[PDB]
């Protein structure tokens, strides 16, 4: 049949038909194939085998590779999918699996590898960093291909004995989704070898035919051993191509080894891998067809490298060749793939000029344009060696030039454009729209959706196309016949109208008229839209779904309105195709949610407007431009034009060599995007400081300020006398930053006024009030007030060192970090695992980290995601190091003819060298005495008080800070965790447990508890949650403590200050409501008080110090829960998707057994 | 040097003695509930070997058997082997037990101390093994004060798996 399916589908298709195991762990982006081949057995999907397939979650890519490798030599065949950091964790094992020469097939949506910057998406650097381990190496170039592929892939290993890597393009081809023919699961056992899957089962590890192997061998017989597989690889080439010939009778589809496009007689050819050969060949046929002779060599079966088939498809007219690699192998000669071309036409005595490049990192765009840059470098008089395409390398001048634009889109594609807001359904909308068209047309469909690095708000671009050829544009899209907007605030902000062909059409979402078009519409746009005279409509889609009762869901109107005018199938078809999926979508949802979507539809036909526009448009001018502020270099030159999305267009000298970037530039976004803002009820505050607590972006701060100090204040700055000894004769303001507010509200349901001194208000209304008073506040002196950072409402004086982050509205997780940062940030440095938190506290350009006045603020650094804890003990070690080079030059000093005040601050600071506060009053006072002591000082003195100065940055201690998710903790980093706590190191651990995997969208983690529904976990988590605490109270000398900001203030006071105090590892696992809870955002911090008192989540304090202090080192903060248990769990999404009833009484069960052991602990 | 390496004791990476003590896997395992978990040693008591390992091999589950395996790298008579397993555990350094889940499902109690109240003298074992005489040579003002916490922290630890069994 043929269905509309992305890479990862597909693969999944087939790996699921052909395996009985799967072992997996979740990375982007080849963790869809783990997510829906789960989905397939939880509904009962049968394999070839009859049976369902068992799909086993481990703690890490390393434990997944170790059970592929035990389920095979125990007679199971096994598969799993992995990408990027997973395939290096693998790698280990399947110099393994490929040594035992056991049948397998990893499948691998290619990813680049973390280098100076982690980097989601996709290239081959994984896969070139394990081409030596043994593995057979297939690549699928297009969707259809990893369906193709993948099944050669399967039925290859299995006769050939050789295990299998199967990988394409991450994202570029593993989310494209196209419309493709699939193979049925009957087909596919019609070519299955039944004998050589007999023949595995009984080389297994069995103890009624016993055998050993994983031998360890000494220098005699190892080397020959070594080589007596090579029959399996000689044989390996020629197996795939027979299998290749098999899928070809069955599909009609020709693959081999290498496949040859483009003439017959051609002088210059491309030599690419992946799917740069589908974009190579479409821009082929297009040169072909203009007269030039050119071709393309599709590089299938990479492993292992057949030369006579490579050969064989190589035309005899070649004279110069370019091979294209998409990896970087810094220092080498060239890539992999160059040297092998190069080699092999070497050994055969081809002279042939071949010159090697570079394309695509990072799923860097690939286009027509770029491939005839490398076929014009083919026809220079001296082709350029070592090159790239697709950037511009203004430092070692690598980059070809594109010279001039061509479309090879073939004649008929129909392409559009969507430009979407985060979450707004037009993803979804679109996706559905391509299964409606491919599902009742001839026509060829293609998706692809650009995402964006903010998980709420964030720009989303879909990319489709349809035609009647079959679509090998694997490239965003240049020239679209229709482009639609379904945001009114992208206009005047994004290139909308950008490549629109002549008299395309544009698709407006907004509340304007016509006349208000002149007004509201930029003279950019305006003259686009009159040059190329465009068709021009536009609908007030929001104004339809207040008016239905659908409040502001605009995905069902903006796809009615796609199909009204876009003319790919008849309207009629479309209407009733758009409410069949309805149906599908919200015939669950009940009877009125259902018409009312049916609703959204006949009133979207009647109200979309067409826009009749004076051809005077065309002559419009832009407008004068207001004074720009002078802004720092790295905001003008890197964060806007990247904000722009125009980063591309930065050349390499624009980055620094090592992916160092500023701290505190999210400050310059001010995006902007709340729907409501708190406003301050200066009569109703009780100056409390809560809100400013709990603000998950430090959107909502208080200030002080001395009467003199309001002078140049708006009338609207309105002040209140300041309560507390220690603020006595200043005024008090509660400010919020109406651009950087989220509108989540977690401020105003925290605010314990009797009347709320908080009230959610339209940001439209009071922004331009707002932004005065936030601009007068912001720039308000620094006042020297004596608060106690130990409580609540003295600590939130001091300035947050975390704001502004990309984190969801209400998360849970930021109030923890913005807090610590507030009473240790002068002086700590941060060792960040990968997940959520290195997403919104590190996604380039953008730094939420910020200085304080003085230039201080916490210093930032993500390694890996399982190397987080000996990362942070890496550090430790340093800090430790330099503070002693240091303590070694100031006790020269003493011996030193320096002043005695200086040797009072030297013998001070040598004494209190590890303490926080001594260290910083005496190192402080060193700071103050060294520019004078210099200047009185000569020749060697003056050089040993030049080695203190240089140095100084060391004398205040500082507070290492290791910060992670649940699943770093839990799982993958569990290991290393274990060993920095029991090593003593003077860390601080902060585990932000969501208990699931919150980035990547809501997979199990061992901090799951009992019944609770995720990703891997289908049926809801049996196994209870594991003790994180509980086993680091073992060691006895680690402090441990259980935390939620919503539940108790004081105790997360109390704990943090503590950790951090005591000279020893220090564990802190805070609970941090999340989205994939499936609660209101808004009411964040309650859920947390509900999981306290339902006896769901503890708080303890485990402090080693009171066990030399004699007392009992174990504290129960909360004894007695006060709510029920099951009602919690019936508040969060998460648990009421089971309903099942066996499950939500384990987890009850299992939650008294855990608090009547605390009270043991503690009796 | 591993973290089973108990307190005191010298290895390769622990020159002047490890200072934290052993890591507690069996303590840890049980944490789990579900997982059977039990400390053997063959020269300490035949008997209790039998059980351990019948009851974790029947368990229809997890089984964790940590067994005290006497080394040449303890520096020890190896004629004398199995009575060198014997007087560890006579003298509290290694802990019999076992942890049996299916006991919970029971009403019972799954932990079982085998062995309750040691006899032997806990410094003497140490003195009986070279791994422990070489900190004695090296640095002997801060081999005492090794010895006196890794006997203060074995009976920390029998403390705690007899609130356990009680
Ligand atoms: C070796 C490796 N495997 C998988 C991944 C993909 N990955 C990164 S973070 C993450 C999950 C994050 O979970 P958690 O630690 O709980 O942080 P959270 O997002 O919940 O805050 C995954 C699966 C990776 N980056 N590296
Ligand atoms: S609404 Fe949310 S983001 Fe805005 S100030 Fe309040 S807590 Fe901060
Ligand atoms: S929570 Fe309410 S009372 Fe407390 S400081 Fe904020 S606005 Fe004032
Ligand atoms: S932890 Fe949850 S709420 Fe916070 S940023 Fe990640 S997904 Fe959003
Ligand atoms: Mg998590």
């Amino acid at each position: 049949p043929k269905q509309t399916l992305d890479g990862n589908t597909a693969a999944a298709h087939v790996a699921y038909a052909m395996s009985e195991v799967a072992t997996i762990y979740p990375i982007t982006p080849s963790s869809p194939m783990a997510e829906i081949a789960d989905e397939w057995a939880a509904h009962g999907r049968k394999n070839i085998f009859g049976k369902t397939l068992q799909v086993a979650e481990m703690q890490s890519e390393a434990g997944a590779a170790g059970a592929v490798h035990g389920s095979l030599a125990a007679g199971a065949l096994t598969t799993t999918f992995t990408a990027s950091q997973g395939l290096l964790l693998m790698i280990p094992n399947m110099y393994k699996i490929a040594g035992e020469l056991l049948p397998c097939v990893f499948h691998v949506a290619a990813r680049a590898l973390s280098t100076h910057a982690l980097s989601i998406f996709g290239d081959h650097a994984d896969v070139m960093a394990a081409r030596q381990t043994g593995f057979a190496m297939l690549s699928s170039a297009s969707v259809q291909e990893v369906m193709d592929l993948a099944l050669v892939a399967h039925l290859a290993t299995l006769k050939a004995r050789v295990p299998f890597v199967h990988f394409f393009d991450g994202f570029r081809t593993s989310h494209e989704v196209q419309k493709i023919d699939v193979i049925e699961y009957e087909d596919m056992a019609k070519l299955v070898d039944w004998d050589a899957i007999r023949a595995f089962r009984q080389r297994a590890l069995n103890p009624e035919h016993p055998h050993q192997r994983g031998t360890a061998q000494n220098p005699d017989i190892y080397f020959q051993s070594r080589e007596a597989a090579n029959p399996y690889y000689l044989a390996t080439p020629g197996i795939v191509a027979q299998v290749m010939e098999q899928v070809a009778g069955l599909t009609g589809r020709h693959y081999h080894l290498f496949d040859y496009a483009g003439a017959p007689d051609a002088e210059r050819v491309i030599v690419s891998m992946g799917s740069s050969c589908e974009v190579i060949e479409e821009t082929v046929n297009y040169l072909v067809e203009k007269g030039e002779k050119v071709g393309l060599i599709k590089v299938r079966l990479f492993r292992p490298f057949s030369a006579e088939h490579f050969l064989k498809v190589l035309p005899a007219s070649v004279k110069r060749i370019a091979v294209l690699d998409r990896t970087k192998e810094p220092g080498s000669l060239g890539e992999p793939l160059y040297e092998d071309v190069q080699t092999v036409l070497a050994e055969h005595g081809k002279n042939i000029l071949v010159v090697g490049g570079r394309y695509g990192l990072g799923s860097k765009e690939f286009n027509p344009s770029m491939v005839k840059a490398v076929f014009d470098n083919l026809a220079a008089t001296t082709p350029k060696n070592k090159f790239t395409v697709g950037i511009t390398d203004d430092v070692t001048h690598t980059s070809l030039e594109i010279k001039e634009h061509i479309d090879t889109s073939p004649k008929g594609t129909f392409r559009c454009k969507f430009f979407g807001l985060g979450s707004d359904g037009t993803v979804g909308a679109n996706k559905n729209s391509i299964k409606i068209i491919g599902d009742h047309t001839d026509m060829y469909a293609q998706g692809y959706f650009v995402y964006d690095s903010k998980k709420s708000g964030g720009v989303t671009i879909s990319h489709l196309r349809f035609g009647k050829q079959p679509i090998q544009s694997a490239y965003l899209i240049d020239q679209a016949d229709l482009i639609a907007c379904h945001n009114p605030s992208y206009v005047g902000r994004y290139n909308l109208l950008e490549g629109i062909k002549p008299g395309g059409i544009f698709l407006l979402n907004s509340t304007w008229s016509a006349e208000e078009m002149d007004s509201r519409l930029p003279a950019d746009m305006k003259r686009t839209i009159a040059t190329k005279k465009l068709k021009f409509y536009n609908i007030d889609a929001v104004k339809i779904a207040q008016e239905i009762g659908l409040g502001s869901r605009i995905n069902v109107i903006m796809q009615t309105a796609f199909f009204k005018i876009a003319n790919v199938i008849p309207v009629d078809e479309a209407i009733k195709y758009i409410k069949d999926s309805i149906v599908k979508t919200y015939g669950k949802k009940g009877d009125k949610i259902l018409n009312m979507n049916f609703a959204a539809v006949d009133r979207a036909l009647e109200a979309l407007e067409e826009i009749k526009y004076p051809a005077s448009w065309a002559d419009a001018v832009d407008e004068a431009a207001a004074t720009v502020t002078e802004e720092p270099e790295f905001i003008q030159k890197v964060l806007r034009p990247i904000n722009a999305l125009k980063g591309d267009e930065l050349p390499v000298s624009t980055f620094t060599p090592d992916g160092v970037f500023p701290v505190g530039t999210t400050k310059y976004e001010k995006r902007g995007i709340a729907v409501n803002i708190p406003q301050w009820q200066p009569e109703n505050c009780i100056q409390c400081n809560q809100c400013s607590l709990v603000c998950p972006h430090a959107a909502i701060r208080p200030y002080l300020a001395k009467p003199a100090d309001l002078a140049g204040a708006p009338e609207t700055f309105v002040t209140k006398d300041a309560i507390g000894k220690e603020a006595a004769g200043l005024k008090f303001r509660i400010q919020v930053s109406p651009l950087d507010c989220t509108g989540c509200g977690n401020c105003a349901d925290v605010c314990p006024a009797k009347v709320k001194a908080l009230t959610m208000v339209p940001l439209e209304e009071v922004t331009a009030v707002e932004e005065a008073n936030y601009n007068f506040a912001e720039q308000l002196p620094e006042v020297k007030v004596n608060f106690n950072p130990a409580t609540v409402k003295g600590s939130q004086f001091r300035q947050p060192l975390l704001e502004f982050s990309g984190a969801c509205a209400g998360c849970g997780e930021t109030p923890y970090v913005k807090l610590v940062t507030q009473l240790f940030g002068d002086r700590m440095i941060i060792a960040n695992a990968t997940g959520c938190s290195s997403i919104w506290g590190g996604s380039a350009p953008a730094c939420p980290y910020t200085v304080n006045r003085q230039g201080h603020g916490p210093a930032w650094a993500s390694s890996l995601f399982e190397d987080n804890a000996e990362f942070g003990y890496g550090m430790a070690l340093a800090v430790a190091k330099r503070q002693d080079e240091l303590a070694t030059a100031i006790s020269k000093a003493l011996e030193a003819p320096v002043s005695a005040a200086f040797k009072a601050a030297c013998e001070g600071w040598l004494a209190g060298k590890d303490d926080a506060d001594r260290s910083r009053e005496y190192g402080d006072r060193i700071k103050a005495l060294l520019p004078g002591e210099i200047s009185q000082a000569s020749g060697e003195v003056k050089d040993l008080l030049l080695d203190i100065d240089r140095q100084k940055d060391y004398l205040t201690k500082k507070s290492i800070w290791i910060i992670g998710g649940d699943g770093w903790a839990y799982d993958i980093g569990y290991g290393g965790l274990d060993h920095v706590l029991a090593s003593g190191a003077n860390v601080n651990v902060l585990v932000l447990d969501t208990e699931v995997y919150s980035n990547t969208g809501g997979q199990s983690s061992k901090a799951t508890q009992t019944g609770a529904v995720a990703r891997f976990a289908a049926g809801g988590k049996f196994t209870k949650k594991k003790d994180l605490g509980l086993m680091a109270m073992s060691y006895g000398y680690v402090y441990v403590a259980s935390v939620a900001m919503g539940a108790s203030h004081s105790q997360l006071m109390k704990a943090l200050i503590e950790a951090e105090k005591y000279d020893g590892p220090s564990l802190i696992i805070a609970y941090a409501p999340c989205i994939n809870h499936g609660i209101n955002m808004t009411y964040s911090q309650r859920e947390a008080k509900k999981a306290v008192e339902a006896g769901y989540w503890p708080l303890y304090r485990y402090n080693p110090q009171l066990a030399q202090e004699g007392k009992n080192p174990f504290i129960l903060d909360y004894k007695t829960p006060t709510a029920s248990f099951r009602d919690f769990l019936m508040g969060e999404i998460r648990y009421t998707s089971l309903k099942a009833e066996q499950l939500f009484a384990k987890a009850e069960a299992d939650a008294k057994a855990r608090l009547e052991q605390y009270k043991k602990l503690a009796e | 040097s591993s973290k089973a390496t108990q307190t005191g004791a010298v290895a390769r990476f622990a020159a002047g003695g490890k200072f934290t003590k052993k890591k507690d896997l069996g303590l840890m395992a049980m944490s789990y509930g579900y997982v059977y978990v039990a400390s053997v040693a063959m020269g300490a008591s035949h008997s209790q070997l039998m059980k351990a390992l019948i009851e974790a091999e029947k368990y229809d589950g997890p089984s964790l058997i940590i067994a005290y395996a006497p080394c040449i790298n303890h520096g020890i008579n190896m004629t004398y082997s199995q009575r060198e397993a014997k007087k560890a555990v006579e003298a509290g350094y290694w802990p019999l037990y076992r942890y049996n889940p299916q006991l919970a499902q029971e009403g019972k109690n799954p932990f079982i101390l085998d062995y309750k109240t040691p006899t032997a003298s806990f410094r003497d074992f140490l003195m009986g093994e070279i791994r422990y005489t070489s900190l004695k040579k090296q640095f002997p003002e801060k081999a005492e004060q090794l010895f006196a916490k890794a006997e203060a922290d074995a009976k920390a630890r029998l403390e705690q798996y007899k609130k356990l069994a009680e």
